[PDB]
């Protein structure tokens, strides 16, 4: 609703790379930007999008395997 | 009939990064192989002398920092200790075609600003413009800080057509000023030469050399360089010059903005000298800003009302008009 | 977020070549700046502008080749 | 944090030339200085602020054509 | 009203380098083609002789013991042992037009602050700050401990033209002494040549060439040059001097501090000598600063008084404070 | 760090003059001593403090004017 | 190291005179003998250190002011 939403999946159709998807005002503003083929590269990618198209304040979601790379402080604004 | 909201012109008169080197005068015809003046950096010991900030910090404790030195490290550019003579070396295209916007978004008022520029352009042709044009390449303006101090400054104009040189001029840089416009038959030459560019007619390329004589192992002065991802913790340098592959240099839109000062033609003048040719003239080094929106002597006010109203103003607003014509960027809606 | 956020990310449009961007408090000070063409000059570009900006702490955020010429002491601070 | 880290870049301003950084117990010990105008001089001045600076450990960091004339690993961590 | 947050001035009496040779004295008179001198290494074995800061019978001793020497790398310069005479050579350049700063964010300031040094000049004119330097160019002030045993001195002063030189003024610097300022014949004409051109009726540009007898085979004392890259390992030297392309040099900005100290108006009793223009008045050498913030004497205060509220100081402080912006530097809030 | 370490490194408060730093194991023996006024005095220092100083390798570091003095790529190295 | 080494330094405790190093098979031979008081005797006596000590393969090194004396195809062999 408020803030942007940033949500990197892993692309099944080969597993180890990545996606990221930017949802601003309810629509979709960035969809199936490529995010690297490591944790530490769809990390880097988000925290990216988040910055630029972050606005005032954004959410990033997704694997568990990228978050690990991201402090839980930097989750959220 | 309205104005686009996508118009992109393009600049004709465009410079180059002029690269500086150090030798004698009485050898000036033969400085082609003079060695180049290289950016050396500095640690020196000085004092505190900013203004202190007594605000909420220690009011007679802390303040004790005067008494105790501070050591800074710095850029500086020098001649040698036996050289006095400076030389910077650029060279300069004229394109014609000025009248036709580069990228355009509407079909009538394109159609409409290229006849309202052709019905000038065959009323008057490009005397003006290239004439104080020509008075901003003769006079060295394009030496900043280092035009102050100098006792001889001489420039020299080729006119570089296949390689080899067809037509050189030659002037004294210090009896043309800075003031006014006077003529010469040598300037009338260059300023038709610079006009059949600035029309079309043919193909321009110039090269141009200036020498100032400043003495013995003093100071010259590059450009300064802008840096915007230097961070702001400590200990970092604050003066950085500007050089091109160990040979200190100066930028290519100073020695443009030093040729665009012709505008002599605003509201507040009183012979206080010319300014360059901006969209609401101003000149940011002194804060004050000329051809304000208020006035109706503004660029845009005078386009939307010789374009769209069919008002044609005065023949030197038409001068300023042009001129940001020929200066380029970006207009619309 | 509180502390400085150094990114690298890769261009997709031009493979091999990085890119840096920095968050300090909220407000990008770097954006998509000109890092190296190989993964050793954007690790020294990443450290350069994790030491200035990044006065009380800081997290470095890149890809494998990138952070495997930092010790895994002094990408986060 | 405890080792001196020294980090080679290249201007974007003008290809070709080199400036060097080292930090040590996170105090900016030299900040933006000039290396050289080749990957030699970066890595000689790089070498240079490793010995004299950092006592104990160091880091150092740089670019591929840089690092290529410090011997591979050896001397680069300590 | 008020000052502007950007502003900035630029220096006149611009130094170089100065460049030391030696020689024989009474070859005074053809002393173009003197050899310099050299900075030499040289590894001395002493004794430690330190305040032993830590404690008797350290764990850790972060230094040696007494029975032991230390052996250390410094650098020297000494005369050859035929020369008896040291020469030191540099050049100095008067620009003129003091008033106008370079940058100024404010409009209403910058011609307001015109305005009040246009006042001072057409008031008084340049001749007692030009008097003032002159003495301090008149005495050799600028040789620094160089000047301290020696057995004579003197100056030599030339004009120099487009071509040779067109004036020369020749003084006994022990006469001259560094306490008083008294008046002279030549020295009056070589004060009114540096105002002529501080005002700036004139291009100024000045040769001067010092001879100090000091005895042959003595040790002359160039200036020690500051690193602030070099940093904490044991076994690196302890003492540098600066050359330029081998050959011992003194700084600019040291011989710049030696022409700047005219400075006899400060607060506490200036019955002890002189010291340099500067904001906050301070000799960080001896550890003290004159001119303290306390009271209304430092240079911000009476300058933004003098401007803003039109309280014209006494003539001495309008004096160092015109000084002051001769000087240059950053002034803004 | 094994080898004993000789960098040339040129001062940038006077250009055209070096200065050559040796370290043999994990201590400094010669800090800062003037090389030169030219590229071959600098090439000859380096080639010196190699020659002593030196356990079986070493290494010198150097720009690329200093460095073509020095026989390409057999005495650079041990 | 297989070819022979002959360098010429200035010694910097007094400019203007000169000592070569001589360097044979791993091992020096020759360690800071003196040479002249001028680039000529310095260069002489490289020459003759480079005939002696060494048949195939030396090296002369030196100041360009002491490799000037001497032909340019008889500095490295």
């Amino acid at each position: 609703s408020r803030p942007t939403v940033v949500t990197v999946t892993e692309t099944p159709r080969n597993p180890g790379s990545y996606e990221v998807n930017v949802e601003r005002d309810g629509k979709m503003v960035v969809g199936r930007a490529r995010a690297g083929s490591d944790p530490g590269a769809a990390a880097a990618k988000a925290m990216q999008m988040a910055m630029e198209w972050g606005s005032p304040n954004y959410v990033i979601l997704g694997s568990n395997k990228v978050l690990a790379f991201i402090p839980e402080q930097l989750r959220v604004k | 009939l309205s104005t686009a909201s996508v118009l992109a012109f393009e600049r004709k008169l465009d410079p180059s990064d002029a690269l500086m080197s150090a030798g004698a005068w009485a050898q000036r015809d033969a400085s082609q192989e003079w060695p180049a003046v290289t950016v050396r950096e500095k640690s020196v010991r000085g004092t505190i002398s900013n203004r202190l900030k007594t605000k909420d910090r220690d009011p007679a404790k802390l303040d004790a920092s005067i008494q105790s030195p501070n050591l800074q490290t710095v850029d500086v550019a020098n001649l040698p200790s036996d050289a006095d003579t400076l030389k910077v070396r650029f060279t300069l295209r004229v394109l014609g075609g000025a009248g036709t916007p580069s990228a355009c978004n509407d079909a009538a008022y394109r159609d409409k600003l290229l006849q309202t520029v052709a019905t000038y352009v065959n009323e008057q042709g490009f005397a003006e413009l290239a004439r104080r044009y020509a008075h901003n390449l003769a006079n060295a303006r394009f030496l900043w800080r280092n035009r102050v101090g100098a006792e001889a400054v001489e420039v020299r104009i080729n006119h570089i057509r296949q390689g080899e040189v067809a037509r050189t001029w030659r002037f004294d840089a210090l009896a043309i000023g800075l003031r006014d416009f006077k003529a010469d038959a040598e300037l009338d030459a260059l300023a038709e030469l610079i006009a059949s560019g600035l029309s079309g007619s043919g193909h321009v390329l110039l090269e141009v050399v200036a020498f100032a004589r400043i003495g013995d192992g003093q100071e010259v002065f590059p450009s300064q360089e802008l840096i915007l991802d230097k961070g702001d913790k400590k200990g970092q340098k604050s003066k950085t010059l500007y050089s091109v592959r160990d040979a200190a240099a100066i930028h290519s839109q100073k020695i443009g903005n030093a040729l665009r000062t012709i505008d002599t033609w605003y509201p507040d003048e009183d012979g206080l000298g010319p300014i360059a040719v901006e969209p609401y003239g101003s000149v940011t080094s002194q804060g004050k800003a000329y051809r304000q929106p208020k006035q109706k002597l503004d660029f845009y006010t005078l386009l939307d009302n010789w374009v769209l109203r069919d008002e044609a103003p005065a023949v030197e607003q038409q001068h300023y008009v042009i001129a940001n014509l020929i200066r380029g960027g970006v207009f619309g809606e």
